[PDB]
């Protein structure tokens, strides 16, 4: 079908976001593995895979809506140097993705594009209930047990 | 639960259109079987079964909302003579039915009928996956030609 | 194979009536489900599936005979308000449809259309088994009462 | 994340409703078991368990939204004395829960809190398609077969 | 049978206690899950389920004794803000439940209601040998390894 | 171990009453079987088996306590003519036997016979579960009527 | 270990290449799926996954060599509009990747970094024997049977 | 991919030598079978199968490099009359073929043909494992004598 032009633009911005998330989670997972923190490596790598799944869904939706997916553009990556900084960068970036997803869900509701709305609602449900919540839990655990105890659990 | 009269009317109209879709898809599936195009048979038959499930859900929702399901009325059927015409008729009907579903989802949201809206959103995603398939078939006919495309439909799997 | 025009007309009329039966049986099955009468749901649903298979066979036969299946027309639906009325409407429709089938079998024999006749004889035995079931249900309502009879339909198995 | 203050208040009212539903379904299931009506006992006990699941989801959402779940407050329970009265009280209370859920879904849509919207939409789908419908069917069956035949099926 | 009036009153007070325990353990388990302390979440959630089982037994006994179970009343919940406070509140409340159970067991012995006595003895055995003992062990472990080591084991 | 004479007397009296219960429950179970009420048969038979186990435990306890089990005496049997009367007779006997068990538990506690008391407490919980079942049956007869209640006992499972 | 600075630069350029390959194969696979050409969709998607595996190996090697992987930079994507153009763009880009891999293998041999040499030799073996060869076969098949017969086999 | 002409020439020469090896190893395996030396049969046959796989890989590499595989030319075969002479001929051919492989690996490295080099390195490790086996056999003949050595080859396993 012929999708709304604004809906395709917003879907393409969400795609740029998901692809940047994929890159950041990829390099962070491998920085965790380089440090022997295999549990964080595995968690962040699976989150990069989920970002790849979200990007696949967005690309499929943009192509179905007869748009041109933009997989070339990338947002600036915020790579941390230590575990707390990388977790806080992942959290900042999940917050930005959730905000942008909410804006696009509102737009899809105004533009009557309900099916894009539920695709983005599944994406927002993953962003909130899968990894924003996990990151907030991790930062709270660092606050409770300390960073050295927290990192000991991640090996 | 006593539903809104407007929501029940919209559900009954979506039901009329789902029943018309069932009939058209089954006639087209059996016209395809009659020509030996078995994979097209299979697709159109599973699509008619799918619209069958959709009509079932709409009937159950109209009954739960204390309305009267209207299975008597049907819309005009667009029956094609050849494969391309049948696929175009199916496309036109999917597009009309998607417009109808979007209007009904808008009205269901305006009336705070949110489970009617969830029902209609499932019907919308299904109808729009079939729209995707029909557009794929048209692109494939444009790419490989109608004779090559029809040759790929001879065997069901 | 080019079939007789009279046989194709009779098959198309039996098809109209089979489609009307599908619609009425499904509406009645879902009205029964809405009331919690689950075994009546199950019976009416499997009967609608059976008339679905019958309509499929009639469409395939009309197509093989180089005719045009008429899935557009439907007869008037008799939808009851309560269980007894719905069973009586189903009975009336089965009886009308059996008369129609017998006329069509007679005509198919007069035209030496013997596979059309075999098809219609399978439809006849099925419709007349359902006639038997409906008469059994009426006798059971007369024997145990409507409240006891409906209590036996609460559980599907 | 930091949820909207009105969304947390509405989620807390929904939580009070779900907890009161749990209590009422609990005492009704056990009143059904005391009378030998084991099928109603089992059905209403499973519905109390579903209310506990809904309350768990609401508490998790309120805590994620950085609110304080209120599990102390309870609405007035409407306990019936005979089977028809308990079924009608359960139906009245399901109606009230569905109305309040619709109000909160509208509020979550206005406040852009889409994820709370789908949590409450799943709750509303259960409330309507799981037990409001069942209760209406049960009252219709009592009307069709009579109360003594209806209760005979529930043993 | 017709139970003693005092025995039904005491059973109803025990029921109020068990229901308040259920609510407190429920909100505490979910506060533990919100903090990533999944082992405490699971333990305290299973204890809320055991409180639900005890409340079911008490409601069944009150109905058998031809009394009216009071599932509407609730005692004041003492919700902690940090792990030690929630563990100490759970311990205080288990102590109160055990004291009240002993009083009611004495009453059931005086009133010849032996079967209520063994129901409450099973409840007291769970209260002591299942979770009062566990809470005392947990507080002793916090004292031995420290709070940051203790919380690290609970993730 | 030489038991208290009072405790052995109480155990022998509870034994007399358990044997009377066995006989009454078996006669009632077979009267129910004779009427085709099979689920009532099954309940009364498993209850007679249960009182059979109770009498076995009481005999073993009286023997361990160096007493003489009295299997010769039985109490008067209350045999009903119809289902409701039989259930009321069973109820009356359970209530009398529960009063007896409570007196015996009190005496066993006063004599520091704590394993006799544990035995009698198991018998008490069992007898009082059957009291619960009989009260449930009476409430069910009051709710669904005696004809509907008896219809539910025709099939054993 | 501390890798040679030139070897890390060359590994990072290979990483940029692999990531651009991933993006191009991703959008091409989905453009093939949008057209009903499911066999090309599946083949090109699996090749995007292999590019992700190569990029993972390169990132792991750069981190082991105490370098900073650059997952932010991306080369210009050459997206085709029809099947032959996308196959020819994939072939051009595989040729460029193979040339650049050979240059870096020569550099790793000069810099005595033998282990990076075998990592890149496995990458070059995949690039040549897995998808450059496949693309040349596909273009030869298009030349032999024609484009309409070739696309018919890809559905 | 268009390969270097020198690399394709070297691969074609290694291919000629691999084909000559296949022929010599199969003739020797069947000469061993004809004498009842079954374990020597088995070794020489699996070695001919191995050089068969090597020739397959070289043909596929020469084809991928847009060259023309030369399966027409073969080198002179050294066919022995007795077991020791056949093993010495096999040894001489393995040594010549290893020298050839080393020259080809050097040239492949000089031309940055690294997958050709990996191919040739697999062929080198295989040929040099067989060189090891042949040297082991010569040492075993020197240790146990030719009559004892040949007696150990009678049974294949
Ligand atoms: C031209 C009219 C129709 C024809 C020829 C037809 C034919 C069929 C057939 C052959 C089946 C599969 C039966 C089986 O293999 O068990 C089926 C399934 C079904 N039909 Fe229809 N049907 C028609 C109209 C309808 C309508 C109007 C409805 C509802 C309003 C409906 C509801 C269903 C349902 C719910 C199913 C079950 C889905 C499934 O097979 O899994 N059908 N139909
Ligand atoms: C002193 C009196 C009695 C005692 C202590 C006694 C004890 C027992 C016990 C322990 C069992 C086996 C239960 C099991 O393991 O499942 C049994 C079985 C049985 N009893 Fe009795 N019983 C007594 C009198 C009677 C009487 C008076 C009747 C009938 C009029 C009766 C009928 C049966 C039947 C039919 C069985 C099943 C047979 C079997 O075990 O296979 N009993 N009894
Ligand atoms: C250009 C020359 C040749 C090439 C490239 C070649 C290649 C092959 C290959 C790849 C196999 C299958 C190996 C396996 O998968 O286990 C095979 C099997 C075989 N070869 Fe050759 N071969 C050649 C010449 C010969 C000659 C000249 C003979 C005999 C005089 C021979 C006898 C056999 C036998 C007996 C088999 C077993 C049949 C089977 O695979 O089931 N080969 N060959
Ligand atoms: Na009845
Ligand atoms: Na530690």
């Amino acid at each position: 079908m012929k999708g709304d032009k604004d809906v395709i633009d917003a879907l393409n911005r969400l795609l740029t976001g998901e692809l940047s998330a994929m890159d950041q989670y990829f390099v962070h997972a491998h920085m965790y593995e380089d440090w022997g923190l295999n549990e964080l490596y595995e968690r962040i790598a699976h989150e990069s895979d989920d970002e790849k799944g979200h990007a696949a869904k967005l690309v499929q939706r943009i192509l179905f809506l007869e748009g041109v997916p933009n997989v070339a553009a990338r947002e600036a990556l915020n790579i941390g140097s230590n575990v707390e900084e990388m977790l806080r960068n992942d959290l900042a970036y999940e917050y930005k993705v959730a905000d942008d997803l909410r804006k696009v869900i509102a737009l899809c509701e105004q533009k009557k594009d309900y099916q894009t709305r539920e695709i983005l609602e599944v994406l927002l449900d993953d962003t909130e209930s899968d990894h924003m919540y996990w990151l907030e839990k991790q930062l709270g655990l660092i606050d409770r047990i300390g960073l050295a105890n927290y990192l000991q659990t991640k090996m | 639960m006593k539903g809104h009269p407007k929501v029940v009317g919209q559900l009954n109209r979506v039901l009329t259109c789902e029943l018309t879709a069932i009939n058209q898809y089954f006639l087209h599936a059996r016209m395809f079987k009659h020509w030996g195009l078995e994979k097209l048979n299979h697709v159109e038959y599973k699509k008619s079964i799918e619209d069958m499930k959709h009509a079932d859900k709409l009937i159950e929702r109209v009954l739960f909302l204390e309305g009267l399901p209207n299975l008597q009325q049907l819309e005009k059927l667009r029956i094609g003579e050849h494969a391309q015409e049948m696929l175009d008729c199916d496309l036109a009907m999917v597009q009309e039915q998607l417009t109808l579903l979007r209007d009904a989802i808008t009205l269901c949201e305006a009336e705070q009928d949110y489970v009617s809206r969830d029902l209609l959103e499932d019907i919308l995603e299904d109808e729009e996956e079939h729209l995707d398939w029909l557009e794929s078939q048209r692109e494939l006919i444009g790419l490989t030609g109608i004779q090559n495309y029809l040759q790929s439909q001879i065997s069901e799997s």
